[PDB]
């Protein structure tokens, strides 16, 4: 995500067209986008077609025309110099297609070469006038749509899908590199900047969980520094440990410490788990995902979150705001984790609720009224000339407290005008996967999580191995993206290994095979670049000579299916199930940050209507067409009391507010504010709206 | 009318995986009783985990020790797969000291009488030669899995680290029936269960606890008339 | 409606909002449609005084 | 009508609520006039009682005045004129 | 009617109501210490505050709200989490699918208001659309392809009925459906094989009933055999007791007839009832069903190749035409349009006729669950032509299959379309709405006033007009537009009686009396006729389409019919200059 | 290759690439 | 000129139901929306909205 | 360890023979691993006797019908297959009945032997007319659960005799279901709702505690490994 919001061309803004007025001509893949955008990576909201993406191979010209490569071929021999060209001389020129058989010196071999015209159009052109060709497929794509394995099998949306959720995932504790994946993921990773990588070449002297001290070929040494669980903006972590020994040897340009979403160098964003494709009783019925408990038992999604608080105490006009631990009238008990200033002291856990720093301002005289004048009267405490306005933790975080960073005027540091003392809190807390939270693959197959089972109620494999996942099977076929499922039968070869018997000459679908992948331990990681990747030849193969698990017993058949059994009632299932290894991401829309509640709390200035939004308490709209949809059932009560005594009837909210913890009858309702507020705006226009009686 | 009773015999394999098998069953009973048996075993088996750990500098799970290579929540994952097996049901204490370059595995730690530690070959943490560890755990008996008990609900200190524990001493169970089905309709069952533990009790042992549990379950209902 | 009175625009109104409903397979009842093509045709035009 | 056991909100069944009175809208200000008065009755049963009367059939432990009126209404123990 | 609500959320909703009560109980002495507690969520207020839930409906409403029956009254519970569990019928009338969607959640405080959302808002007395009348809790695509599997008839499978002798009996009789599942837990009857079983508790078909028993059955105790599947007998159990018995194979359609035929004769508890055990057993057998989908059960047929070549040549020849110069630039894009068009069409063909009949795609298809044949031709078989971004076919085509995996250049061509057409569906919610929001604004003082305009006047209706041989053909278009509404004058066939007198609701029964006399046209009555001043009448608006019965008098018939209207946009594509 | 600390990742692809991959952030 | 008002040209329809000295009814459905009161449809017509309801007689009498 | 919540048990009687069995509050899990046992238990482990084999004379090969009575063959071999009979010696035993004239053949016609008794006289079987002669030879003996049709092992030995399937069981439909009910301060516990229907030879109380009691020694045979290992026990009530 750091990565793809540079090399990104919105083209709204200051100068450029606006949201509402442009036209649906401007938002279309024109077709000299050819090697200079990506057709795929679009935001899917209000914005398609408005903001792209860079592609991989383009440049940008000195005036701003955004370049690209290609090599020249010299009458029909491909040669190895690189021209780059823009769109006026691509449309001049005739250019051929990247996956063309060169005859091993630059000559095509087949007597027609498929092209691309001036127009846009594509013809068959012979092997004489073809004077440019790509420098490799993939030239279209983008960064962050390089990482799809299996890419040309998924539909257009589902890609878009796919490239747009695989910049929300989030950092795990772990961060495990991904069985099957394409060979976008080290470059992207080294050139994001979130891995630490070596200047110059030497020995490693000594590594903490701090520092690296790298002892250069000459004399200088040089110490790199972590990030240590420092926040993003997001609110996610950004820890970087390192992965070197004390006595190795590294060279320029070697990774040595990874990062958030690294794994060994290469990019990672999710975890291996072990997938089934069949319908569940039905707790997976449209798009919903059932877990297993091993998930939440040993880690695997879990990933950590840095809130922060900030509060800062400056010199009103009758007097000086306090940070102290000194607070008016409370208890003592609450008191306990402050230290003997103010603030908590680092460790201790808070709750919804708690006190974070103790700030209490001036107040003066004002009147009290007589009743708490008799109280105070009788148990004989003072006025308390100053009010209480502490920061407390807002509702639903907890977490330990992490460290707190305090600037102060007495130490010359630059606050700006008036504030005395700021003073910023870190709480950070650990969040574990839950139903709500929402996960998703790599070829745009989201979902929320219907159910955690336990792990003795999953579907086991004839093994004993229960599976982890159980995606829906209704959701593939319809959606036009079985790379997932192409992903899923390459994922179980990659982790079961494979020997392809080459005893009586190599088979003929491994004849165009590469060398050394004949053969592969478990745990092997393959990669499939983008468009020249695996066939569906290679995959029958490979799915066809696996090697056993620990005993003789080959648990998945030549279709890829297995005889999986029933962890509830026993029985096997009828008929074999769709098994493998699937790499699926925890994305950041959190059960937590989107759930809230409001009985009542804080209401607007000009209209009294309530306020809107989660960082305040805020109330749901209630809008035109839900109105419609009151008035077309016939509930005319129900109307009422939603427009008037819960907007708007000031002196209708605390009379039901009493009423309802007094235990009686909800009172009629009366005039809503806002048609006062209309019919004052009316007058003040030069219009007499009176309202009559009879 | 099938008058002979069903029997169980146990073949060993390796030393934490046996593979019993009882005949002769009804028909449709074996997958039932080897299922029945699976999911008692895989859940509620009790054993004994570490619950909270306190070292000695840091105040927190989100902090690093001067000198070791892995951080502070680093060393609780890796600290969550230790395999230890108590005798009384009070919650111990065991220790772990250790000073300069080299390598923390968890033979190191000296555990009190009682408890013991079954893999002396785990990795935990490296030290180089500024570094210093002293942490000291705290073992209990349970079942399950149970989340991280908080400080708060506890009395505890600044220092205490609450670990999720996972009491659990059983890591595979499968089974396999052999019908024969006979034209003579005299057919019965052949289940062939296979349990692996994780090197603290033996597979008899996990049976035997999950036998017991079966049959003070049922003999509630055996108790009606 | 000039030619043909006011019965015959009803029936022409009615028939061509629906055949772009049955095209794709879409199932309202007449009258729902006959509700709305009722409050069209409310008003007269003043010709003479 | 045979039926399971209704349980929950929908018991009375409203196929044979919906024989006492014409329709639904009568039925929803049926049930709430009488609640009101079952609300005014046990907020002021410690006074002095007024024309307020009510309930007619015995309630459960905690049970709502709207639950009591629907109960009373199918058990055939008010009658409505209407407007 | 329940919806699930996270403890949290009911909390925060339910506070007044809870504080008093934890008053009540003198878990508290006042109001603040009772608000101290709840905020600090001491463990009493779990206790109290299912006690103030019990019976206590709320609104759940999903933006936007197209049509009345996006806001339903569902009855809490509270759940563990932080995610509201909504029913999985209920999707259909939300239009809700969980990949992320959110829904909000009121509260009705008055007892009007609580009446209003236990009698009128109801989640279980809302079941057909307004629309319509089609039903909206019908079972859809996962109970769908369950209860199609369970039951459909498979020929030759194990423990079939077969009447071979000479030396032994039958041996596919049964003597209880009891006997019959027991034979099935054992190893010897498929669920779906045909058998001879002897059924006691369910109702016999017309024609079986009228052969045996005659007229009065009393089938809670008499007997008779029935040569059906077992399947067939365990989805006839769930349908009520005095229900037919249907024995067919439950397409979609044949769910949504019997569904609507229940709501039409039975009361709308039983409808609910029904319509919730038919989802228990449509997600238990859809489990065991055994829809999966590989890289196997994709089939390419084993022609493609040669349809491929037959239909280049043409093209090669169509494009040497017009490099021969017989032809302008616009004649040969049409020429090469149609043949590809044709050769799409002839790769479908030979793709179904390939595919067999017990293929988890395919049967996906069949059932009526999900998708259409276009999309499993294009996974395996031809994408076909392709769109542009002015809108015309370039005619190239992209003739690989997503399971074969498309080229560089079919892909970047495929783009165009998919964009134009995530625009296109972005644009059109927008314009429905502003549709939907001039619709509502006209007809917004159509309300029904009366009982009856008492008028004479009323439209007149094609109903089932003559065939030219001579006999009657139904008018396709008859569901629409002669189905629930009043008569207005008598029905006499060529001097003769009454048929169905002036008044009638003119329903299903009527329709088919009409059409076995012999007559072609009624004069109905309508809200174009409708005599009163002020608001369309009652008996001119004929049956709601909602319930079943007559319209009531104080009903919005002006915005159901204007949402009804603009509900179905966004699935109303122009074209592919009127 | 190229990338000096690189896990073995083999690769499926039949092509040779005549152009390495620009640096992402120019 | 209170449902005219809300729906489009705001400006246009007030400026000629000035001149006219129009006087609303507040009969419509969207102009009872707008002043917070009972809409006339539904449960908020007269025939529905005072319903008397009592005891019956022998119900009265035996408790 | 300890459970710290016992189960309870509690019928409810809907008919003469059939019930409604709730067990609760089960922890959590449990609710299918005894309710699969339980059901499949009953099913298919207790003892009881049914009809195997009959032979009409008259009819050897000729299945079609028998003269002088109103059925056929299928009919009459489903009427004697829900006959509910009773045994105590486990040779298979010989029955008979021999009814003369016009008339109805009733279940309470048979010739019981020494041993079984037929537990519904009332049950129509046949219906003869105008002089039929019935003389049908039924062989009883006993076994569990159901079992199809033994074909012919003698063949030579018994020509006209046509074997029947056997339904040993007394029990005839038991079905299931867990429900989640009180998981508020325990962490979801469990509710199992048997429901067991049973023909006429015992009570379903009778059959719940015999399937209780071969499963209380079929899990007794594992226990038997090594007794001093720690489970969950429930204790005192
Ligand atoms: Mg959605
Ligand atoms: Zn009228």
């Amino acid at each position: 995500s750091g990565l793809t919001h540079k090399r990104r061309l919105s083209a709204l803004g200051p100068g450029g067209l606006s949201r509402e007025r442009a036209g649906l001509e401007v938002r279309d893949v024109h077709p000299s986008h050819y090697g200079r955008m990506c057709p795929i990576e679009t935001p899917e909201g209000p914005n398609i077609g408005l903001i792209g993406s860079l592609s991989v191979y383009a440049r940008v010209n000195p005036f701003g025309f955004i370049e690209t490569p290609y090599r020249k071929v010299v009458d029909g021999v491909v040669s190895d110099e690189i021209v780059y060209l823009t769109a006026d001389e691509e449309d001049r020129h005739v250019v051929a297609q990247a996956n063309s058989p060169i005859d091993a010196d630059g000559r095509f071999v087949e007597p027609r070469v498929l092209v691309r015209r001036k127009a846009g159009e594509v013809e068959y052109v012979p092997s004489s006038e073809v004077d440019y060709m790509d420098v490799s497929p993939r030239q279209m794509v983008s960064v962050a749509t390089a990482m799809i394995p299996f890419l040309e099998h998924d539909d257009a949306n589902r890609a878009l899908m796919g490239a747009n959720m695989q910049r929300q995932a989030v950092p795990l504790v772990r961060s495990e590199a991904p069985l099957v994946g394409t060979g976008m993921e080290l470059r992207a990773a080294i050139d994001a900047g979130d891995v630490v990588v070596a200047e110059e070449s030497g020995v490693i002297e000594e590594v903490s969980a701090d520092y690296i001290t790298v002892m250069h070929d000459n004399g200088t040494r040089r110490t790199y520094r972590m990030r240590k669980f420092a926040r993003s903006n997001h609110g996610t972590c950004a820890n970087q440990c390192p992965i070197v020994d004390a006595g190795d040897r590294v060279e320029a340009g070697q990774v040595i410490a990874d990062g958030p979403c690294t794994d060994d160098g290469e990019m990672a964003l999710g975890k291996n788990l072990l997938v089934a494709i069949m319908p569940w009783e039905g707790h997976n019925y449209e798009d919903a995902i059932i877990l297993s408990n091993r998930l939440v038992e040993e880690d695997v999604l879990t990933s950590i979150h840095i809130e922060e608080h900030e509060i800062d105490a400056r010199d009103t006009k009758l007097g000086a705001e306090e940070i102290t631990r000194d607070i008016p009238n409370i208890s003592d008990e609450v008191l306990a984790d402050l230290d003997e200033r103010g603030i908590v002291r680092i460790g201790a856990e808070v709750r919804d609720g708690d006190i974070l720093v103790g700030k209490v301002t001036p107040k003066g005289e004002t009147e009290l009224t007589p009743e708490e004048r008799l109280l105070r009267a009788i148990f004989g405490e003072k006025a308390r000339e100053v009010r209480d306005t502490s920061l407390k933790v807002p509702h639903g975080e907890s977490g330990k407290v992490i460290g707190i960073r305090v600037f102060s005027r007495e130490d010359e540091d630059e606050l700006p005008a008036g504030v005395n003392e700021l003073v910023r809190v870190y709480v950070a807390q650990k969040r574990k996967i839950s139903d709500g939270d929402k996960l998703a693959g790599r070829h745009g197959n989201k979902g929320v999580i219907g159910k955690i089972l336990p792990v003795e109620d999953m579907p086991f494999l004839a093994d004993g191995t229960p599976v982890d996942i159980i995606l829906n099977t209704h959701g593939v076929p319809r959606r036009m993206n079985i790379g997932q499922i192409l992903e899923t039968h390459l994922g179980w070869c990659a982790h079961s290994g494979w020997k392809v018997d080459a005893a009586k000459g190599v088979p003929d679908w491994a004849a165009r095979l590469p060398d050394e992948l004949l053969e592969a331990q478990p745990n092997a990681i393959v990669s499939t670049p983008v468009f020249d990747g695996a066939q569906e030849a290679e995959l029958q193969g490979l799915l066809s000579c696996t090697l056993p698990n620990r005993d003789g017993d080959v648990l998945v058949d030549a279709d890829g299916k297995a005889m999986l059994f029933d962890g509830r009632s026993g029985e096997p299932f009828p008929y074999p199930v769709t098994v493998g290894y699937m790499y699926i991401m925890k994305l950041h829309h959190l059960v937590d940050d989107k759930i809230h509640a409001r009985s009542t709390g804080p209401y607007s200035m000009i209209t009294q209507q309530p306020l809107g939004g989660k960082a305040q308490f805020g109330g749901q709209r209630f809008g035109e067409m839900e109105c419609w949809a009151m008035q077309a059932y016939g509930a005319a009560y129900t109307l009422q009391e939603l427009l008037t005594i819960k907007s708007d009837d000031t002196v209708g909210r605390v009379k039901v507010y009493e009423a309802i913890v007094k235990g009686e009858n909800i009172p009629e309702p009366g005039i809503p504010e806002s048609f006062k507020v209309l019919l004052k705006e009316l007058q003040s226009l030069c219009l007499n709206v009176e309202v009559l009686s009879s | 009318l099938i008058s002979q009773r069903p029997t169980l015999s146990e073949d060993v394999l390796t030393d934490n995986r046996s593979q019993f098998v009882i005949e002769p069953l009804e028909p449709g009973f074996g997958y039932t009783l080897g299922n029945s048996l699976r999911r008692t075993l895989l859940s509620s088996i009790p054993g004994a985990a570490v619950t909270s750990i306190r070292i000695d500098g840091v105040l927190h799970e989100f902090t690093t020790v001067p000198g070791v290579k892995e951080d502070v929540t680093e060393i609780i994952l890796n600290l969550k797969s230790l395999v230890v097996s108590s005798e009384e049901d009070e919650p111990v204490t065991m220790y772990l000291r250790k000073q300069g370059p080299g390598e923390v595995t968890a033979g190191d730690i000296v555990p009190p009488a009682g408890v013991t530690v079954h893999n002396p070959g785990m990795h935990i943490a490296t030290l180089n030669d500024k570094g210093k560890l002293e942490v000291e755990l705290v073992v209990e008996r349970g079942r399950g899995y149970v989340p991280a008990v908080q400080n708060r609900a506890s009395g505890a200190e600044i220092g205490r680290i609450p670990v999720d524990s996972i009491y659990s001493p059983v890591l595979k169970v499968t089974y396999k029936v052999d019908a024969t089905r006979v034209e003579q309709r005299t057919d019965f069952d052949k289940l062939i269960l296979d349990v692996e533990t994780k090197n603290s009790i033996s597979p008899r042992d996990a049976l035997a606890s999950a036998g017991k549990t079966l049959v003070e379950l049922f003999g509630l209902a055996r108790e009606l008339n | 409606l000039r030619v043909q009175g006011p019965r015959e625009v009803q029936i022409h109104l009615v028939r061509e909002v629906q055949e772009v409903y049955r095209a794709q397979g879409v199932s309202i009842h007449d009258k729902h449609i006959e509700v709305i093509v009722r409050q069209m045709l409310r008003r007269v035009t003043i010709i003479d005084s | 009508g045979g039926y399971d056991t209704p349980l929950g909100i929908t018991n009375p069944p409203i196929d044979e609520l919906l024989d006492r009175v014409s329709s639904k809208y009568a039925l929803v200000i049926y049930a709430a006039k009488r609640a009101r008065q079952i609300n005014d009755y046990y907020n002021q049963l410690g006074e002095g009682i007024l024309e307020y009367v009510g309930p007619l059939v015995e309630p459960g432990l905690q049970e709502k005045p709207l639950s009591i009126a629907l109960r009373e209404i199918h058990a055939d123990l008010l009658e409505h004129t209407e407007g | 009617h329940q919806c699930g609500l996270p403890k949290l959320m009911a909390l925060e909703l339910f506070k007044p109501f809870v504080m008093k009560r934890l008053v009540d109980l003198n878990h508290a002495q006042n109001i603040k210490s009772a608000k101290r507690m709840v905020e600090r969520q001491r463990p009493q207020v779990w206790d109290v505050l299912e006690e103030v839930i019990a019976e206590h409906p709320v609104l759940l409403n999903r933006a936007p709200t197209l049509h009345r029956l996006g806001i339903q009254a569902f009855e809490p519970m509270l759940v563990e989490g932080k995610a509201i569990q909504l029913h999985p019928l209920v999707c259909e009338a939300f239009n809700a699918d969980f990949d992320g969607d959110q829904m909000a959640v009121h509260l009705p405080l008055s007892a009007e208001a609580q009446a209003e959302a236990r009698i009128l808002m109801l989640s279980s007395n809302n079941i057909l659309s307004p629309a319509s009348g089609r039903p909206l809790a019908m079972p859809r695509l996962d109970m769908v392809t369950g209860l199609y599997y369970l039951t459909t008839e498979v020929p030759g499978d194990t423990g079939e009925y077969q009447p071979a002798s000479g030396d032994h009996p039958e041996t596919g009789v049964y003597s209880s459906p009891a006997e019959a599942i027991m034979a099935a837990d054992r190893g010897v009857l498929s669920v779906r094989a045909k058998i001879k079983v002897r059924l006691t508790q369910l109702r016999p078909p017309v024609e079986i009933e009228a052969e045996l028993f005659g007229h009065s059955g009393w089938q809670p105790g008499d007997a008779w055999m029935a040569e059906t599947t077992l399947g067939r007998v365990m989805f006839n159990e769930l349908l009520p007791l005095g229900y037919p018995f249907v024995n067919k194979q439950m397409h979609k359609k044949v769910q949504a007839a019997i569904i609507n035929d229940l709501a039409e004769r039975y009361p709308m508890i039983v409808v609910a009832q029904t319509v919730d055990k038919l989802k228990d057993a449509g997600f238990y057998w859809a489990t065991r069903s055994g829809v999966t989908v590989s890289m196997a059960d994709v089939l390419v047929p084993p022609r493609k190749k040669e349809i491929l070549d037959h239909y280049e040549e043409r093209a090669d020849k169509v494009e040497k035409q017009f490099q021969r110069g017989a032809l302008n630039h616009d004649e040969r894009n049409e020429a090469l349009v149609e043949i590809w068009k044709e050769a799409t069409d002839e790769v479908g063909q030979a793709l179904r006729e390939h595919y067999p009949d017990d293929n988890p795609i395919i049967t996906i298809v069949d059932s009526g669950a999900t998708g259409n044949f276009t999309q499993t031709r294009t996974l395996a078989g031809m994408k076909g032509l392709v769109t542009n971004p002015k809108g015309e076919f370039i005619p190239r085509p992209v003739k690989s299959s997503f399971r074969e995996g498309l080229t560089v250049l079919e892909y970047f061509i495929n783009t165009h379309g998919a964009r134009k057409g995530l625009a296109d569906t972005a644009l059109r919610t927008a314009d429905s709405g502003y549709l939907t929001r001039r619709l509502v604004d006209v007809s917004q003082d159509v309300i029904v006033r009366e009982h009856d305009c008492q008028t004479e006047r009323g439209i007149v209706v094609e109903l089932a007009e003559r065939a030219p041989d001579g006999t009657l053909i139904r008018d396709p278009y008859i569901e629409t537009s002669a189905y629930a509404r009043t008569l207005g004058t008598d029905a006499v066939d060529e001097a003769g009686n009454v048929i169905v007198e002036r008044g009638q609701d003119l329903g299903d029964p009527e329709i088919d009396a009409l059409l076995a006399a012999g007559i072609t046209q009624v004069k109905v009555r309508s809200v174009l006729t409708c005599a009163t001043s002020t608001g369309v009448c009652a008996t001119c608006y004929g049956r709601s389409m909602a319930t079943g019965k007559l319209v009531d008098i104080g009903e919005a018939v002006g915005i159901v019919a204007a949402q009804s209207i603009g509900e179905p946009g966004t699935q109303l594509t122009m074209r592919t200059d009127i | 290759n190229s990338v000096p600390g690189a896990p073995n990742r083999v690769s499926f692809a039949k092509l040779r690439e005549p152009l390495e991959v620009p640096g992402l952030l120019d | 000129w209170l449902s005219a008002a809300s729906f489009q040209e705001t400006t246009r329809v007030l400026t000629d139901a000035a001149i006219n000295c129009r006087s609303d009814k507040l009969n419509g459905l969207k102009e009872n929306v707008i002043i917070g009161k009972l809409i006339p449809a539904g449960t908020g017509i007269n025939r529905y909205r005072n319903i008397a309801v009592q005891p019956t007689e022998e119900a009265r009498a035996a408790a």
